[PDB]
RNA sequence: CGGUCGUCCGACCUGGGUAUAGGGGCGAAAGACUAAUCGAACCAUCUAGUAGCUGGUUCCCUCCAAAGUUUCCCUCAGGA
RNA sequence: GCGAUGUGAUUUCUGCCCAGUGCUCUGAAUGUCAAAGUGAAGAAAUUCAAUGAAGCGCGGGUAAACGGCGGGAGUAACUAUGACUCUCUUAAGGUAGCCAAAUGCCUCGUCAUCUAAUUAGUGACGCGCAUGAAUGGAUGAACGAGAUUCCCACUGUCCCU
RNA sequence: CUCCGGGGACAGUGCCAGGUGGGGAGUUUGACUGGGGCGGUACACCUGUCAAACGGUAACGCAGGUGUCCUAAGGCGAGCUCAGGGAGGACAGAAACCUCCCGUGGAGCAGAAGGGCAAAAGCUCGCUUGAUCUUGAUUUUCAGUACGAAUACAGACCGUGAAAGCGGGGCCUCACGAUCCUUCUGACCUUUUGGGUUUUAAGCAGGAGGUGUCAGAAAAGUUACCACAGGGAUAACUGGCUUGUGGCGGCCAAGCGUUCAUAGCGACGUCGCUUUUUGAUCCUUCGAUGUCGGCUCUUCCUAUCAUUGUGAAGCAGAAUUCACCAAGCGUUGGAUUGUUCACCCACUAAUAGGGAACGUGAGCUGGGUUUAGACCGUCGUGAGACAGGUUAGUUUUACCCUAC
RNA sequence: CGCGGGGUGGAGCAGCCUGGUAGCUCGUCGGGCUCAUAACCCGAAGGUCGUCGGUUCAAAUCCGGCCCCCGCAACCA
RNA sequence: CACAUGUUCC
RNA sequence: CGCGGGGUGGAGCAGCCUGGUAGCUCGUCGGGCUCAUAACCCGAAGGUCGUCGGUUCAAAUCCGGCCCCCGCAA
């Protein structure tokens, strides 16, 4: 979605290939916006169990 | 400014000067059944969003202080409004100042 | 204003599953008197790739 | 920006 | 169009049939393609849409004859 | 297995920060609340009062989530640099690596080489305006109608037609 | 007696109510401006000046102040004179307190400034709330309309003083706000609808809650994917005016130059030229005059690098400087950079400076600026921005007239 | 703008509640203890209990008025 | 619970 | 030359808007502890707030012209 254009994706656009918004998103978000890490309880590299 | 809690001034019903109990006037609660409020609520009802303008460009930071007079005569009980020039400071009957004492 | 790729997968007609050469639905045997009380013997004819 | 040049067309 | 070029056994090329139709489709992603039309296709209608903005505004003679100044307006290419 | 993401082979790693904005989790311990319903005053409209879910306010987790990761001074026996030390501050004050780079204004930075002569190129130096670790860093065998520097050969590109 | 099981008065549906909701829809993103943006308010007021002796009079003109503050810093009455200076008196001195003299204001009046004020408008006491209620008229900006401010009055009720008198705010020049809506107050007031009573609601009058863009819309950005109507009223380029800046040349001569101001230099002042630099302005052009360089070619200027003819040196010869006539003839090949500019190598008699729409794109090139695709650094939540770098990016037409 | 809850020793909180009670911790000082900074125990000072008025034989406490703060819910001149 | 270290000749 | 900001014991700091009392970390000096240094303990000094002027009853505090330094405008 970063390389996509901003009309067809909420992550597209900008002069640099960056997201510009937190990729973790609530599942209360509507269609067309609920894109990325859906309802992430813990977002990162997993250590341990 | 400082104003006293009593003031002898003209009374409308009596027709002469009588002492009056002095306090500040306060805005009352807006009635839900007023003509403009009922007109506003019927207009605000349904779809269309906000219909009337909402003031946002707050410019001045003071108010015109209004005194609520009170006739001390037991049978008069006349009330009337009195306007004073705008001031940020206001108090009733406080700290009557002297003329040049030793301050610290 | 454009409809994103994630929304376009719900309408189908492009992203539908390719089930032309699939052999069938992989299910278990339906319940009857045999399963409920006793047993029934079945022969493995052949094993095929789906 | 000052311009591009011109791919004119049918007109 | 010519020469010079990349690939040419696999993410290869191609015919026919079929499905996805416009704030929609589809996109190995270029705001690219969608019948020479795409930062929202084409046809008809509302519609003779509005324009403080440009252009134009059709015969003769006689008489009189200017102003670009006050105030106000989200007023400064305009009005009262 | 499906769907939504970020990075982009192999090798080597993936530093610190949850203060901010997000995401996620616990809750009658509850600060708030609309409709509806309950009780009371009133002749009634009406008013008042308690209750009242979610969402927040509160307390944790998360950075291969968005992202960020300092300054002022003195100091070894020639002098300098200066390990070291004092101090102010934040959530951390940039760790391993890399660099005048597609990233550096000053800048045509300094040194060595390439030249007779090089603001070009390569290799080092790093106080880095404003490098830096999956907003991935370093590496780079093979390859690229990708972008630059040099050499042999080759020639009308040119001498000069 | 429900086809078997599994849930079950819970899912789920209908209607309301609250949360969330750029996923989607509509709209907005002020004005002045020596282009625009940025910065400021010159957008509402007041003082001195501009301002040319009635008045009025502009600029993003100069110097400043303001959106207040005062139960007194308001209103009377009474009593004093201030700033400063001199002279004295234990602590006590330059100044702590007392006394005498001079003292037109040089102090103070709430403030910035101007005007004004001495038995006061200043300082200190006494009493009070004229900072109260209600019609009109006039002045100020003016359209001679409002708001605000003020000026003379009238009717009451007062305050103060013995009284004449003064006072309906602040000694004056400034400190503030329309419609609609809301709130409060005033009545033996009007309607609330076929009549009566009572709530309620709507009226009349007087205050308040504000629009500072201040005669008063409810309002965030980006477009390098952009579009339209226009504007040379308005910018980037050439051409015009000016020469601040740059470059160039004289006068005076204090001095350097061993002894000597002018062989050669030359401080401080001063007078000039130039459009090969940059600034300033917007006059021409936005129904388009193709925006940097390099190559090629033609001509012209002298502020003369070389060559020619001449003079002066602190020119023995030689060499090198300076001055005059002088543009006739020449002013190179290369490394780097798109470069203009710049530096270096070598040769040369010298390797001088410039103009012709910063000569020259229907003559050439597209390297760079300056589209649309991308990469990196900084900034922005974001779309995106960067006289910050890198990469690839269509250069059309003469057959018309003139000139040759 | 409304609701809820808070203002207290030099600082923080308790006591407010069902009114007579102003306490504790950190901090200042003194004494004892330690080899000593510290640690440990006691004592002294340290409050109009945010302000004012009313109620009560008695409120910092009950009520109302004023100032400030936090959370949430709002917004036709 | 801290006790770090002090140029050479006999 | 323009706007925003600072200068204070020896190095760094607080205290100003709401002026009535100048505190603290390191450091200097003296003594003690040790044979001596260090560490530690005890005690004392050092702050015209950059300059000038005004203000208020008083100026580090509020205001105006001016010196230095950090980076900014062209
Ligand atoms: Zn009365």
């Amino acid at each position: 979605g970063v390389a996509m254009n901003p009309v067809e994706h909420p992550f597209g656009g900008g002069n640099h290939q960056h997201i510009g918004k937190p990729s973790t998103i609530r599942r209360d978000a509507p269609a067309g916006r609920k894109v990325g890490l859906i309802a992430a309880r813990r977002t990162g590299r997993l250590r341990g169990t | 400014v400082n104003v006293p809690k009593t003031r002898r001034t003209f009374c409308k019903k009596c027709g002469k000067h009588q002492p009056h109990k002095v306090t500040q006037y306060k805005k009352g609660k807006d009635s839900l059944y007023a003509q403009g409020k009922r007109r506003y609520d019927r207009k605000q009802s349904g779809y269309g969003g906000q219909t009337k303008p909402i003031f946002r460009k707050k410019a001045k930071t003071t108010k015109k202080i209004v005194l609520r007079l009170e006739c001390v005569e037991p049978n008069c009980r006349s009330k009337r409004m009195l306007a004073i020039k705008r001031c940020k400071h206001f108090e009733l009957g406080g700290d009557k100042k002297r003329k040049g004492q030793v301050i610290q | 204003g454009r409809v994103i790729r994630g929304q376009r997968k719900g309408a189908g007609s492009v992203f539908r599953a390719h089930v032309k050469h699939r052999k069938g639905a992989a299910r278990l045997r339906a319940v009857d008197f045999a399963e409920r009380h006793g047993y029934i013997k079945g022969i493995v004819k052949d094993i095929i790739h789906d | 920006g000052r311009g591009r040049g011109r791919g004119r067309g049918r007109g």
